[PDB]
DNA sequence: GACTAGATCAGAAGCAGTAGAGCATGCATAGTTT
DNA sequence: AAACTATGCATGCTCTACTGCTTCTGATCTAGTCGACT
């Protein structure tokens, strides 16, 4: 997967779709609006680097390169922004629906195939790699075309030939008084009919709820680390590649900014003498460091060079038992290490040999790692990752090595010696009393960042100009209140039962 | 020595370099004009090519007495080694 | 592929957060 | 604006201040009127002439004024029945007062 | 954490001379002396040596009298070790001619130490005797001088040149230095009692990076009613070197004629500089720029109540796996100090945690300023000791969805039977782990936590030979440093035959 | 129990 | 020949991640002076 | 016995540099059309 997403906003402009059931209910468009400016936030935040567009059909007004009739692209391929956000809000509400009825007009015809057409266009007109071509159809009218069959012959034909070219059709069909009906003329136009999509549909699509859904976390595409080479001696070598499935996320780094103008300032640094005012270069200068009260003077290559031990990849040094790893000697995020055949062929058979037999054995490979040039080996132990796959065969546990750090001898501390009391059992039993209650199944994906979070809706509503920023509700506090009420007595019982009657542990 | 002025242009060097510069040439004996005047005699650019340098002296000229002696263009060099040696330095090809 | 991010395509879609539930 | 505000360091002024200002080609001097925060140095010399409300002590007011001087002011309960019947008989009382037809 | 050693030495014609196919006793003397002055200079632990020798013509102590205490000179007083020390180990001491008892220059090292001693708080004592014991003994002064040792709490080390074909004389020095040890301690004295092969093993590395972790006192909740009072420390973390270089100018050699600032200018062809009280903060929002000034910020800030460790629940130790540990740390919580009940509490807690199988995942935020973190705490029981272990664990950004192919279900990376059976005897004949079978239990021929950093070892190899020879190319690697990078030379023995038949049965074309 | 010349 | 327009390769820019140093802030711990 | 100051540790933010992976852009090249000549 390279290149970038390109995603294509089509809206009816029908008199249909401006009508509302009941007075207290969005009308179809409004909802359009709203999820085009939910998706707009979440790429902002995600992946800013894709492009989006939005486009109407069936308005009085036209803009388009071809110049074709009742087409009005409001906004091109391009990155998204604020100021799209902005001019989207502008049909937010009901004077907003008048502000673009008068804009471009509403209630007049239109054909399919010039809409395609369209889109078409402004899918050939970016010059950069569009890894994926997609449309959406936010509409809610199943018979487009019921009085004239050759316009639903050429709309099928030209949906036919945009699926050729490799570009997916999705249809989010919206709230109908009929009811909405894909059988009727969508089931050839839409890239995918699922079987379940083919009951009439009473309510809009539950597709809508997913992309009104914000996600605030950026999405990384696939990177590897490094390349390296594993080499079980010095003439057997294999190609392996590193990956980071955890890393920790960090606010974007700030950018300076002139006062006056909000323009961007340029930073630099330099070194000058005080007795001549030369300026001097990061070569002319020396080191020190001062031992046993004398001075010694090092080169800026020597002090390089002190770093350099063996040249990068990993080396092997044997094989141990996973019992003598221990949980609390971590050190530093573990990695992940996978075959990579493009540098040498026949790494495959051996990673694969070697994982089924650390498997078989329950054993850990122990190598020496240096990722770069001129950085000091350390010790470091692949253990073997099984396949693990969910229910629906998703696959959750790639295959692999799991690649965790050894501390060394200066890693460790040591720790005061403090003289051990044992409880008894029944404080124990209480203990366990209490956790029970307190039980919960724990995911690894069951919190979020509250400073993270924060930090990206006060971005929002600053470029946005919001009345208010939204507050995010932060799941890392205890829940005092739940706690309190399912606990019980067992608390009072507990301190009682280990607590002195004058103790004050808050003192 | 009052025979000699110095003068640094301040828009390509910054302020704080050439506040540094005059500070180091007053404590070192040196005088060093703040304000460009007629009586100048040695002008240093920083980090500049010849085009700009004939420009800026053409641009002084245009508003200069006539019958005078403009001012010799001068690297930072001169300066530095100048400051350097506590005395001025003479002037050679490479500095002009 | 069910379950597909369509905001994201070719990245798997996450459920929200729920903290902590107890049983 | 709302940023602004809790920070005590800076004057907001509506656009009708610089609106007035292009049409009466002076500098016209400011006013509660025209303000929506004080910073403190303000807060102390608009405390001398302008009380805390938008009035002032040493210019007569007019129709329009007293209305948006009363527009500042927010409802309040702190009286009863009973004592605000007689204060308003005491004032009617005062002031020659009694002349009012309702 | 202050001491005080007093290093004493033998420099009698006895040690110039020995077999010509070992090295001489005097030269490992020197040896093993360098070495601890290197070890002490380069940890800087407040510690002060002294150096006195026995057996040289000159006589230069504080006590003189008769002939009694002759021979005898107090080469280095008290003082913080330098380079000037080592100098004069290098060359200053000389081989001597005159003999001399040892019993003397015990005498004079216990006088140095009584009087250089007071003034400051030294709470340790020590007295090292390099000897050979080829001197006669005078034996008439024993009982005062293990009496002095007992009340000044002074300890005593013996370094001899062979370990626990000697001359009778030898024989009877060893002993009394035996009775000596017996009398000032006992049994567990026989083992001060070193020999310079030992020794130089012992003392051929640097001293390790040490750092004390500040204890840092909460209270850990379960609810609104439970507390118990914790200390929590720092156990494992990433250590760096404690001084960094210092930036310097090459003629003159000092830091003060070196000055480094940072100036901010716009992208005009002026480049004209603004303060710092002009420049605002500002982000990044899709394809422009929105300003942020800090003030702004610090008013939007998430503000949390700093200091906290609550539980936040209990789960299965199985949902919480090794793979998904972040941060750069890990935290050892004890009871407070001087606390019976807290310590019965934190007891009963990893008690019921141990036995429930289960694990407490909560928030740990350092203090105002640090950012709070969700992390798991888990019992760590020993025959000893007992506590809590906190790691801190992902959050739903940090995690990364990455897909991989599956090598099980592949047709053209299928292993065959005998490349399985290649592994597995490679696997089998490298194994680093011994399996003795009277104590069914397992032992590392290669602990990896027991080795110290070859990067501090480098680093300490290059200032020293820097400063000992200011004008030479720096050295290459020590042979031990790679010795102890590498493993035992049994396991590499077995490993070659498996390793050809990998080779030959695994075809490997680099592309 | 490491101490002396070795600590 | 010449032009114009298609398709192929290699270097530079952007970005991610790591390491080193400094600063500021807060806090704790221990030595010296009165 | 109490207050001030030297020393150290833990953490967040920022400049600065360096290495590696991916993508975009400038530069190096064959097919179609018109034209020149003989």
């Amino acid at each position: 997967y390279s290149g970038r997403d390109s995603l294509i906003f089509l809206v009816d402009a029908s008199k249909a779709m401006f009508e509302s059931q009941s007075e207290d209910e969005l009308t179809p468009f409004d909802m359009s609006i709203q999820c085009i400016q939910s998706v707009y936030i979440s790429k902002i935040i995600s992946s800013d680097r894709d492009l989006l567009a939005v486009v109407f059909y069936g308005t009085e007004k036209d803009k388009n390169s071809v110049n074709f009739k009742n087409i009005y692209v409001l906004q091109e391929l391009d990155n998204p922004g604020a100021k799209r956000i902005l001019e989207l809000d502008q049909f937010k509400g009901q004077q907003g629906q008048k502000r673009f009825q008068d804009m471009m007009g509403h209630g007049s015809d239109y054909s399919l195939s010039e809409v395609l057409w369209v889109c078409a266009n402004l899918f050939s007109d970016v010059q950069f790699k569009m890894s994926h071509k997609r449309i959406m159809l936010f509409t809610n009218e199943d018979n487009p075309h019921g009085n004239d069959s050759a316009k639903a012959s050429r709309a099928r034909t030209k949906a036919g030939d945009l699926r050729d070219t490799g570009i997916f059709l999705d249809l989010m069909h919206l709230k109908k008084p009929g009811g909405f009906d894909i059988s009727l003329f969508y089931r050839d136009i839409i890239s995918i009919a699922e079987d379940e999509d083919l009951r009439v549909h009473f309510e809009e699509s539950s597709k809508l709820e997913d992309l009104l859904r914000k996600v605030r976390a950026k999405e990384t595409r696939k990177r590897a680390l490094s390349r390296l080479k594993l080499k079980l001696n010095k003439d057997i070598v294999i190609s392996v590649g590193i990956y980071n499935l955890v890393q920790k996320a960090l606010k974007p780094p700030p950018i300076k900014l002139y006062r006056e103008t909000n323009e961007p300032v340029k930073t630099k640094t330099r070194t000058f003498n005080t007795s001549t005012g030369g300026l001097l270069l990061p070569s002319d200068t020396k080191r020190s460091q001062i031992y046993g009260s004398r001075q010694i003077i090092l080169e800026k290559e020597e002090t390089e060079e002190l770093k350099r031990f063996d040249d990068p990849g990993l080396m092997l040094m044997g094989f141990k038992p996973l019992v003598l790893l221990k949980k609390h000697h971590y050190l530093r995020p573990s990695l992940f290490v996978y075959p990579e055949e493009s540098l040498v062929i026949g790494s495959s058979t051996l990673f694969s040999a070697l994982l089924i037999k650390c498997l078989e054995k329950e054993v850990a490979a122990l190598c020496r790692y240096t990722p770069r040039r001129n950085i000091p080996p350390y010790f470091v132990a692949l253990v073997p990752q099984e396949e693990e796959l969910d229910d629906q065969k998703i696959q959750v546990t790639p295959p692999g090595f799991q690649l965790v750090f050894l501390p060394f001898a200066d890693d460790k501390r040591k720790m005061p010696f403090t003289e051990k009391i044992m409880a008894t059992p029944e404080q124990v039993g209480k203990m366990k009393a209490i956790v029970e209650k307190l039980r919960f199944t724990y995911r690894s994906d069951s919190f979020e960042n509250p400073v993270l979070q924060q930090h990206f809706r006060n971005l929002e509503a600053l470029a946005l100009d919001l009345m208010e920023p939204e507050q995010a509700v932060d799941l890392t506090l205890p829940k005092v209140e739940a706690m309190n009420k399912r606990l019980g007595s067992l608390v009072d019982e507990f301190k009682e039962l280990v607590y002195p009657p004058d103790y004050n542990p808050e003192g | 020595f009052p025979g000699v002025a110095i003068y640094l242009v301040e828009p390509r060097m910054g302020r704080s370099r050439r506040a540094f510069l005059t500070g180091l040439a007053r404590s070192k004996g040196f005088r060093v004009l703040d304000a460009c005047s007629s009586e100048a005699t040695h002008v240093v650019m920083e980090e500049t090519s010849a085009e700009e340098a004939v420009s800026w002296q053409e641009r002084r000229m245009a508003a200069a007495p006539p019958g005078c002696t403009p001012p010799a263009l001068l690297d930072i060099s001169w300066l530095t080694e100048s400051l350097g040696a506590g005395q001025p330095v003479p002037v050679e090809c490479r500095h002009r | 592929c069910p379950g597909e991010s369509l905001i994201n395509p070719g990245f798997k879609s996450k459920k929200p957060a729920g903290g902590v539930d107890f049983d | 604006v709302k940023n602004i505000i809790l920070s005590n360091k800076h004057d907001v002024v509506k656009p009708a201040w610089l609106l007035e200002c292009f049409k009466t080609k002076s500098f016209v001097p400011w006013q509660p009127r025209f303000m929506i925060h004080m910073c403190p140095s303000t807060k102390e010399h608009f405390a001398r002439e302008y009380d805390c409300y938008g009035d002032s002590y040493f210019i007569d007011t007019d129709l329009n004024q007293l209305k948006e001087v009363f527009s500042g002011i927010k409802n309040s309960n702190e009286q009863t029945p009973e004592e605000m019947a007689s204060l308003i008989a005491d004032l009617e009382y005062r002031y020659s007062w009694d002349c009012s037809p309702l | 954490n202050k001491a005080a050693v007093v290093l004493c030495m033998d420099v009698g014609f006895t040690m110039s001379n020995s077999i010509p196919g070992i090295e001489s006793p005097f030269e490992q003397a020197k040896k093993v002396i360098t070495m601890f002055v290197q070890r002490q200079v380069f940890a800087e632990n407040k510690d002060e040596i002294a150096l006195v020798l026995f057996g040289t013509d000159g006589t230069d102590n504080p006590l003189s009298g008769g002939d009694q205490y002759q021979n005898i000179t107090v080469h280095r007083h008290l003082m913080l070790p330098d380079f000037d020390l080592l100098e004069d180990i290098e060359s200053k001491i000389q081989p001597g001619s005159q003999q001399a008892d040892f019993l003397d220059a015990l005498i004079v090292s216990m006088d140095v130490i009584q009087h250089e001693t007071i003034g400051k708080k030294f709470e340790k004592r020590h007295i090292e005797i390099f000897t050979d014991l080829s001197s006669r003994f005078s034996k008439s002064q024993l009982d005062i001088i293990i009496h002095s040792l007992k009340k000044c709490d002074i300890s005593l080390q013996f370094f001899l040149p062979f370990s626990l074909g000697i001359t009778e004389q030898q024989k009877e020095g060893l002993e009394i230095v035996k009775m000596v040890m017996i009398s000032l301690e006992g049994e567990d004295g026989l083992d001060e009692i070193y020999s310079f092969s030992e020794s130089l093993r012992k003392l051929c590395v640097f001293k390790k990076i040490e750092r004390h972790s500040i204890h840092w006192p909460c209270r850990l909740t379960i609810g609104s009613n439970l507390s118990i009072r914790i200390a929590a420390y720092k156990s494992i973390l990433q250590e760096r070197v404690k001084k960094t270089w210092t930036v310097v100018d090459a003629k003159t050699l000092k830091k003060e004629d070196i000055q480094k600032e940072t100036v901010y200018c716009l992208n005009d062809d002026d480049e004209t500089e603004v303060l710092k009280e002009d420049i605002i903060q500002g982000f990044r929002y899709g394809s422009d720029i929105v300003p942020f000034s800090k003030v702004d910020e610090e008013q939007m800030k998430y503000k949390s109540e700093g200091k906290c460790f609550s539980v936040l629940g209990f789960c299965k130790s199985s949902q919480v796996q090794r793979r998904f540990f972040m941060g750069n740390q890990v935290l050892k919580v004890f009871a407070a100090r001087d606390d019976e009940a807290a310590a019965v509490a934190l007891s009963s807690l990893i008690h019921a945690l141990d036995d429930l199988d289960m694990v407490a995942i909560v928030r740990y935020a350092y203090d105002k300023r640090a950012n709070p973190q969700v992390g798991v705490a888990f019992p760590h029981i020993k025959h000893n000791y007992e506590c809590l272990v906190y790691v801190q664990l992902p959050f739903m950004e940090d995690l990364r969805q990455y897909m991989f192919s599956s090598l099980k279900n592949s047709k053209k990376y299928a292993p065959t039977e005998a490349q399985l059976n290649a592994v597995d005897a490679l696997i089998d004949s490298m194994s680093l782990a011994k399996k003795d079978e009277k104590t069914d239990t397992l032992e590392d021929l290669f602990p990896t936590t027991k080795i110290p950093n070859p990067r501090f070892q480098r680093l300490f190899q290059c200032l020293l030979h820097r400063a000992l020879h200011p004008r030479e190319p720096l050295p290459p690697i020590q042979q031990h440093i790679w010795n102890m990078l590498n493993p035992p030379a049994e396991v590499t023995t077995k490993s070659q035959i498996p390793l050809s038949k990998i080779k030959t049965l695994f075809p490997l074309i680099e592309a | 129990k490491p101490r002396g010349l070795f600590s």
